[PDB]
């Protein structure tokens, strides 16, 4: 299959002939939610997609 | 002015919305500068890929 922007979102498997859709590996980047090191050094952390 | 001719103001200031409301329901293009930033963006992202 493809995309809109030529990605390869669904393929089909050759032994048996279903549609297999692609999913990407879920993947986010990781921020951290704290006030100063002054004040505390309780953080909490944020993950994101 | 106003206190001699207040009716008609409301008229005119109800007609006018309604106007704005089907101008609004008549066309799409009025938002052409917003539907252009989206395109823009959608556009510099599906170019990146």
């Amino acid at each position: 299959g493809r995309d809109i922007a030529d990605t390869t979102d669904a393929v089909r498997d050759p032994q048996t002939l279903e549609i297999l859709d692609i999913t990407p590996c879920s993947f986010g980047g990781v921020s951290v939610i704290t006030p100063g090191t002054n004040t505390s050094n309780e953080v909490a952390v944020l993950y994101q997609d | 002015v106003l206190y001699e001719n207040q009716k008609l103001i409301a008229n005119q200031f109800n007609s006018a919305i309604g106007k704005i409301q089907d101008s609004l329901s008549s066309t799409a293009s009025a938002l052409g500068k917003l539907q252009d930033v989206v395109n823009q963006n959608a556009q510099a992202l599906n170019t990146l890929v």
